């Protein structure tokens, strides 16, 4: 599974 | 920024006539992704064509797969015909059995 | 041996032509067994392995939702590095996203990462600890000290040296059958004349799983190096690679070259002579 998490730039 | 795409035309099995095969045309370290590859049968496209999903190495140059299955006789002519960014014009690649 | 988990991810933007083209592909060692692309009809992640397909529905709603919010992800920052490099609206762009991590044979964690790009060149990376960055120029340092207000790096290093490690151990135990597979490559030589006076001698390595490998050619234990046309590894289609290794001899000559095989499929490097 891939990550769930995001931060934009 | 752009970098051109390096074309190899291979069979998945060492080719022999009359036994059914699957013709391969790979093109890898090219930017940007966008890219138009064909597989030509007596200079004619081929329908049928699947390709893989679109992935990148190390150095970010993407790399895409484009198959068919095919039974290679001594008559006809296969070949890949790529289309990109870096290009005048289409460049085609003849299938040579020694490469 | 070692392993790996790999996700990689590719926004394209196409102004005028809608929404940027998104695909999203997960690798164990070289070996995919899922993918997204925003122009496939499913609008789900899909899998393409034999071994995924036994995940649950509550798996793959999991993994649909979470690419896709990568994607909404992409959408702002192609939008908000077009701003960081004073670039029109008018021009395609790209940003490109891997992140994954290894384990050894005894499933033990070994080292995580994520790379990003944006046109094809680097832009930000996490560094070999999981706990700093590293930006490639002074506007990917505007990312870095927004990803370190954010403390994004302990939310990914969770990820990385944990849950990837968890998700990578189950896959190798449901995939066993076909994930802890070594093929050594079938070796042979060719010769092709190219004149009345010089031959191609072309060394040949087809079969072999994983994809690393190594070719070289010598002359009477002189390295060739220059010398040598070698070829990018390919995948045959049915899992497996091929590459060769070429060099233009004297005819009569053929016996003074060798060439050597390097695979972990090999016990010992093979040394081949025409």
């Amino acid at each position: 599974a891939h990550h769930g998490g995001w931060t934009t730039k | 920024i752009q970098r051109t795409p390096k074309i190899q035309v291979y069979s998945r099995h060492p080719a022999e006539n009359g036994k059914s095969n699957f013709l391969n045309c790979y093109v890898s370290g090219f930017h940007p992704s966008d890219i138009e590859v064909d597989l030509l049968k007596n200079g004619e496209r081929i329908e049928k064509v699947e390709h893989s999903d679109l992935s990148f190495s190390k150095d970010w140059s993407f790399y895409l797969l484009y198959y068919t299955e095919f039974t290679p006789t001594e008559k006809d002519e296969y070949a890949c015909r790529v289309n990109h960014v870096t290009l005048s014009q289409p460049k085609i690649v003849k299938w040579d059995r020694d490469m | 041996g070692s392993h790996s988990m790999r996700y990689f991810f590719t926004s394209v933007s196409r102004p005028g032509r809608g929404e940027p083209r998104f695909i999203a592909v997960g690798y164990v060692d070289d070996t995919q067994f899922v993918r997204f692309d925003s122009d496939a009809a499913s609008q789900r992640m899909e899998p393409r392995a034999p071994w995924i397909e036994q995940e649950g529905p509550e798996y793959w709603d999991q993994e649909t939702r979470n690419v896709k919010a990568q994607s909404q992800t992409d959408r702002v920052d192609l939008g908000t590095l077009r701003g960081y490099y004073n670039q029109s609206e008018a021009g395609s762009h790209t940003i490109q996203i891997m992140y994954g991590c290894d384990v050894g044979s005894d499933g033990r964690f070994l080292r995580g990462y994520r790379q990003d790009a944006y046109d094809g060149k680097d832009y930000i990376a996490l560094n070999e600890d999981l706990r700093s960055w590293t930006a490639a120029d002074m506007a990917a340092q505007i990312t870095k000290r927004k990803w370190e207000a954010a403390h994004e790096a302990e939310q990914l290093r969770a990820y990385l040296d944990g849950t990837c490690v968890e998700w990578l151990r189950r896959y190798l135990e449901n995939g066993k059958e076909t994930l802890q597979r070594t093929d050594p490559p079938k070796t042979h030589m060719t010769h092709h004349p190219i004149s009345d006076h010089e031959a191609t001698l072309r060394c040949w390595a087809l079969g072999f799983y994983p994809a690393e490998i190594t070719l070289t050619w010598q002359r009477d234990g002189e390295d060739q190096t220059q010398d040598t046309e070698l070829v990018e590894t390919r995948p045959a289609g049915d899992g497996t690679f091929q590459k060769w290794a070429a060099v233009v001899v004297p005819s009569g000559e053929e016996q003074r070259y060798t060439c050597h095989v390097q695979h972990e499929g090999l016990p010992k490097p093979l040394t081949l002579r025409w």
